[PDB]
This record gives C-alpha cells, sequence and structure tokens, in this order.
C-alpha cells in the first residue's frame, strides 16, 4: 500500500476591509491517509494555533486565522503551528477531511487594502 | 481551486539494522513541477533535495542502536511548488521507518494478541520487542483517538460509562490492517 496524501484549497469570499472576524477564508480537503494531532498545518510566523498572512507592500500589515472542522458534530482541530485551538484528538473522517480557514482579526488592526499572503506547510504523520 | 499531492511509494519501512539500504519511489501527481525535500528524524536520504516534475516520479536511498528491540524514525517527503488572500501551501508526508534488528524473530502481528490493559487512563502494555503501531482502537465500544505501542512499554489513552471491553487492529508491516482482537479488561 502507497502512503498517498491531497490537498485541495478552495478559495472563499472576498474580504473587505478591521475585518470581520470568522470569515471563511476558504477550505481545505485532506485527503489519502490511512487522527488530528497527526496533521500540522505551520507558518514562517509560526503563532501557535494560528495562521498568519502579511501584507506585500512592506508595510508589513497582519491578519491571523484559524483552522477548524467537524467530526462525525464536535468541533476538532489538527495541530497549528504544533498546538490545537479547539476540540479533543479525534479520529479523521475516512478517506478525507475537511478544514475551514477561518479569520481572526489583526493584533495591530489598520489594515490597507491589497495582497496578503502565507506559505503553509501541511505534515501529515502517518 | 488550487490542488496538492505528493505520493510515497510505501506507507512505512521496515529497515533491517545494518543493511545497506532500501528504495523508496516518490511520485509528483500533480500538473507542475516541485522540488521535493526528503528527512529522518527521530540515516541518510538521497537525494534531499532534487526537483521533480509533473506527473513525475523518482527513487531516494534511505541509508544506515539497540539489539533487542525496534527503534522508530519518521521519513518525511516534502514538495515544495513554484484583501486579496493568496495562500500558497506544501504537502510534508511522513512515514515511520522501523529499525528492526534480525536477532528479533517474528513480525508484529505474531504479537499483537498480547497486549494487556489497565485502567490507572487507558494503558496498554506491550511486551514484545516491536512496536505496535494500531490502527483501530475502542473501548466501551467508543473510539480512542489512537497511537503506537512503543517496544517493551506501555502507552497511556485518556478514557473516551462503566463498559470494559477492548478492541484493537494494528497495521501491519505491509501498511495493511491486521485481525480483530478483543478482551475483557
Amino acid at each position: 500500500e502507497p502512503a498517498r496524501i491531497t490537498l485541495t484549497y478552495k478559495e472563499g469570499a472576498p474580504i473587505t476591509i478591521n475585518i470581520d472576524t470568522e470569515l471563511l477564508v476558504g477550505t481545505l480537503t485532506l485527503g489519502g491517509y490511512k487522527t488530528s494531532t497527526s496533521v500540522n498545518f505551520t507558518d514562517a510566523a509560526g503563532d501557535p494555533m494560528y495562521l498568519t498572512f502579511t501584507s506585500q507592500d512592506g508595510n508589513n500589515h497582519q491578519f491571523t486565522t484559524k483552522v477548524i472542522g467537524k467530526d462525525s458534530d464536535f468541533d476538532i482541530s489538527p495541530k497549528v503551528n504544533g498546538e490545537n485551538l479547539v476540540g479533543d484528538d479525534v479520529v479523521l473522517a475516512t478517506g478525507s477531511q475537511d478544514f475551514f480557514v477561518r479569520s481572526i482579526g489583526s493584533k495591530g488592526g489598520k489594515l490597507a487594502a491589497g495582497k496578503y499572503t502565507d506559505a503553509v506547510t501541511v505534515t501529515v504523520s502517518n | 481551486s488550487k490542488e496538492y499531492g505528493v505520493t510515497i511509494g510505501e506507507s512505512r519501512i521496515i529497515y533491517p539494522l545494518d543493511a545497506a539500504g532500501v528504495m523508496v519511489s516518490v511520485k509528483n501527481t500533480q500538473d507542475y513541477p516541485v522540488l521535493i525535500q526528503s528527512r529522518i528524524y527521530d540515516f541518510v536520504v538521497t537525494p534531499p533535495l532534487f526537483r521533480l516534475d509533473a506527473k513525475q516520479q523518482n527513487s531516494l536511498r534511505i541509508a544506515q542502536f539497540p539489539r533487542d528491540k525496534e527503534s522508530l524514525k519518521w521519513l518525511c517527503v516534502k514538495g515544495i511548488p513554484p484583501v486579496g488572500v493568496f495562500v500558497q501551501f506544501a504537502i510534508n508526508n511522513c512515514i515511520k521507518l522501523l529499525v528492526r534488528p534480525n536477532e528479533l524473530k517474528g513480525t508484529p502481528i505474531q504479537f499483537a494478541e498480547n497486549l494487556s490493559w489497565k485502567v490507572d487512563k487507558l494503558i496498554a502494555e506491550n511486551p514484545s520487542p516491536f512496536y505496535m503501531n494500531i490502527g483501530e482502537l475502542t473501548f466501551g465500544g467508543k473510539s480512542i483517538p489512537s497511537h503506537y505501542i512503543p517496544p517493551k512499554s506501555t502507552w497511556a489513552f485518556d478514557l473516551p460509562a462503566g463498559a470494559r471491553n477492548v478492541s484493537w487492529r494494528i497495521i501491519n508491516d505491509q501498511g495493511g490492517l491486521d485481525r480483530l482482537y478483543s478482551k475483557n479488561v
């Protein structure tokens, strides 16, 4: 048996400026695996529990997001930079699991229009 | 939408202690090229980084401890691809690298049934020299987020109404599910 892992990212609605909280930034489907703690989403910011998006205009405007999902209807989450935001460890749904990337907020506020990015590694420990 | 995928040709490697090496194929199943970045965690992996083109497969060499027990490492294989929001992902596919002495005489499934259970947490006891990589586990008919049980050791699980039946399947050397065992506690 091969160990195949896939990810699909479906973009969410446009975000308009503070930005609103709990906004669906986009949806991730992880597939191919044979628990939530076996999956870890990491980024350069390395903020525990959140993925951080940074502006490309050199002003270092940031906002954070969480990654969360539902089990067979408790809130669950993979590790994000090494820690879980909500829920106990749970077995992932058979075949594939959806996770929702959802907005939190800006610690600094004062965002500006433009492009914000993040580069995210998804580690799966089969 | 954006797609990502990395496939490793096996879901575990059983590495005979002191053997010269093993080969593992890696596939870039996507339509763009990636750099493949391979690592061992707690051995060399050649090449540690190389370009793998769209739809292509290549091979990695894995090359070399306690002599009574298995040891465990992880091989991780990462594919790095080339208010508006733009996120890029990379998959880092990790599998068990189980270093197994020749002296050990058998495999995990021969000792799968020997797991004994206690509550003190639900504590599994493993008297075998192998890792018991459990793929499915229940107690009181309730699901328990699973984990491996280390050789000659124990592991403790958080409890999920008075029922005492534990059932488990280990994952075998071919990455298949092994037989269901069941015991009263």
